[PDB]
């Protein structure tokens, strides 16, 4: 028997991002600017219990995992939730040694009240771009791709984390190694604050609130058209 | 403007090569004075209002120490007259030391000298807005602004035992009706309904140490008790009077100017100055309603407020009977 | 994270055993501390339960919403000689987060 919901899963998303400490380290120190789901049914114990059966469903959304986000839902209407901490936690430091980041990310996305996820108490920040400079949207979009790479490239990855509702209505992207949502819907493009690190699941690569802080104040200076930046990114743009 | 305060001062501690410097406003603190008073301002034990007593005034303060190594320690006083009240000031006093405590804790105002001269407004506002009118809003940042309030501190009141009756000094109709207490707009109807046990069984039908507890408080701010109003004489009536009878004897027992039982001769004997200062009764029918129960003016108190306006007859009514 | 299923179990495991203060029980990777225990006037340092006594679970580690209604009252004085406002955050919040310090929560 599958799961209704209706029957109140207690669910959880884990989430694996492709990560580079190149850039995570400087902008947090003194430098400054096939289907798309698959289900298993797994048997959470490393011990010698005999006393207790134990199951929880895993949701990959991943079948690909190019150089993309991955995510790893957890579906469970079932056993003792602190022996699945702790094999989460197990795979953790499986994955921070040898490999990279897993990190539980709260699968909120930018949803208003009175939807089956969401709070009563979130904002959606709003974060224009001021540009001052046939199919606007497509070449928009991929420009826009092009700005959150480059952010990429200089401080802060990017992941197109395509979540798992038919027709995917909105374009939404994840920050690597930090605390960062982003979407593309006036001009610019809207901005939401993860709450789920609440440092642990904690290394070096990630973490220190104040790095949230800073990379908002460089993206609001980079976005509103600071010094010369956008400007000349158009220069290093049309110069090919 | 009952108390009247003449001069606010900051001390402190300097490092050693000043004694102790001062921040005044206009009395003045002089040589000798201070010099008496030093061993005040320096004490073991902190954090607690103290004032002393001297031959021009007397200075309300307190003192505090902070930042323990070089460890230091300023006081905020606050000198008025040698005999007023000065009761109403010591809670001011302390509330502005905790003010100039967390304005150190969060910004560090005596650390910086600039900081330090603006500090001398602050007292000079201060000294204008206490003695204007008893209360200061006053902001010196973007994260405190100091409220100062005088509380009139008035006396205790005495009991309220559960056969007196309440009579209202004041009008009724000059407070916000809607700004009051549940039990307060709950007995306030039925206040002129003179016994304590009639009105709470009347309409409060409240517990009787509760209603004692609010005409206690009522006491203390603004309602007189006095006895009850069983019709003690009769025989008062034979003399001629317009219409003068009832609230007589509720006015000058309020005025407390009697032995309490009224017998037969108190009426007359002062009637006689209230004849003279200027259908039936039924009186056999105001008996059953007295246990628990589930010139166009009449002058009643005109004459004897304009006559208050005087003061021989007052003297001749305390002095009672 | 506890649901009270694993409560439950523990309250099952816990049937006929003895006790302290400040013993640290275990059962499946699930762990308790345990606190301030009375027979019907008194806090006992030791003793035995036995299928009848009642536990009661409580957290350090709780999630707490705290909304602070306004009002006009606010910028009312009182009696003592304050504001409200100043009463409720200084002196009210000032000593609920020592005690949050005190008895090492983290909510």
């Amino acid at each position: 028997d599958d799961f209704a919901s209706f029957q109140r899963k207690w669910f959880e998303v884990a989430f694996v991002a492709e990560e580079l400490v190149h850039s995570e380290i400087p902008a947090f120190l003194l430098p400054w600017l096939v289907p798309e789901q698959r289900t298993v049914t797994l048997d959470v114990d490393v011990n010698n219990r005999t006393d207790r059966l134990e199951w929880c469903s895993c949701y990959y959304h991943g079948n690909f995992s190019l150089n993309a986000a991955f995510e790893i839902k957890l579906h469970w209407m079932a056993v003792t939730a602190a022996v699945l901490f702790e094999m989460v936690q197990g795979w953790h430091r499986k994955a921070t040694s040898c490999g990279f980041l897993l990190v539980p990310v709260l699968e909120g996305p930018f949803a208003l009240p009175s939807y089956l996820y969401g709070d009563p108490l979130r904002a959606q920040l709003f974060i224009p771009l001021n540009i001052s400079c046939e199919t606007y949207w497509d070449r928009m979009h991929l420009f826009q791709e092009a700005i959150a790479h480059r952010f990429g490239f200089v401080q802060d990855k990017y992941s197109a984390s395509a979540f798992n509702f038919p027709a995917e209505n909105k374009p939404q992207y994840i920050h690597v190694t930090g605390t960062v949502f982003l979407q593309l819907p006036r001009v610019g493009y809207n901005w939401a604050y993860n709450t789920m690190l609440t440092k642990t699941w904690r290394s070096s690569a990630t973490g220190d609130e104040k790095f949230a802080d800073r990379l908002l104040k460089d993206f609001t200076d980079f976005c509103i058209n600071r010094d010369n930046r956008l400007v000349t990114f158009w220069t290093s743009c049309l110069e090919k | 403007s009952g108390c009247r305060i003449e001069c606010i001062f900051f001390s402190e501690f300097h490092p050693t090569l000043g004694p102790k410097i001062t921040y005044q406003v206009p009395l003045f603190d002089t040589v000798q004075v201070y010099i008496i008073t030093k061993p005040e301002l320096q004490n073991k034990l902190i954090t607690v209002t103290a004032m002393e007593k001297k031959l021009i005034g007397c200075p309300v303060c307190i003192e505090h120490k902070k930042y323990s190594r070089n460890a230091l320690l300023f006081n905020l006083g606050f000198v008025c007259d040698a005999q007023a009240k000065t009761c109403a000031l010591e809670p001011i006093v302390k509330k502005l030391a905790g003010y100039l405590t967390t304005l150190e804790l969060e910004s560090s105002f005596v650390s910086m000298e600039e900081s330090k001269q603006k500090l001398v407004p602050i007292m000079t506002i201060l000294l204008e807005e206490l003695n204007a009118s008893g209360r200061c809003t006053l902001p010196i940042d973007e994260s405190n602004t100091i409220h100062l309030k005088v509380i009139e501190q008035r006396p205790d009141p005495p009991v309220a035992q559960e056969y007196d009756v309440p009579v209202f000094t004041k009008d009724k109709e000059d407070f916000f009706n809607s700004q009051w207490d549940l039990t307060t707009q709950q007995i306030l109807p039925y206040i002129d309904g003179f016994r304590h046990i009639q009105k709470i069984s009347a309409e409060a039908d409240v517990e009787l140490n509760l209603v004692r507890i609010a005409i206690q408080n009522l006491l203390y701010y603004g309602v007189v008790t006095l006895v009850s109003i069983l019709q003690y004489s009769n025989v008062y009536c034979p003399t001629p009077k317009v219409q003068d009878l009832v609230d007589d004897k509720s006015l000058q027992e309020a005025c407390l100017s009697y032995v309490t039982k009224q017998g037969h001769k108190r009426a007359s004997l002062r009637d006689v100055f209230q004849l003279y200062c200027s259908q039936f009764g039924l009186m056999k029918n105001l008996i059953r309603r007295l246990q628990k129960y589930p010139y166009t003016g009449c002058h009643s108190y005109d004459e004897i407020c304009c006559k208050t306006g005087m003061s021989y007859h007052e003297l001749d009514e305390r002095l009672e009977n | 994270y506890i649901g009270r299923g694993d409560m439950w179990r523990l309250k099952k495991s816990l049937v006929s055993t003895c006790a302290y203060i400040t013993q640290k029980v275990e059962f499946a990777g699930i762990r308790a501390q345990a606190g301030e225990l009375w027979v019907k006037n008194e806090k006992v340092m030791c003793g035995y339960i036995s299928e009848d006594t009642r536990v009661v679970f409580r957290s350090t580690s709780a999630m707490v919403y705290i909304f602070i209604q306004m009002s006009c009252e606010m910028w009312d004085f009182d009696i003592y000689g304050d504001l409200y406002f100043e009463k409720a955050v200084n002196g009210f919040l000032a000593d609920l987060f020592t005690k949050w310090k005190e008895k090492n929560c983290s909510h």
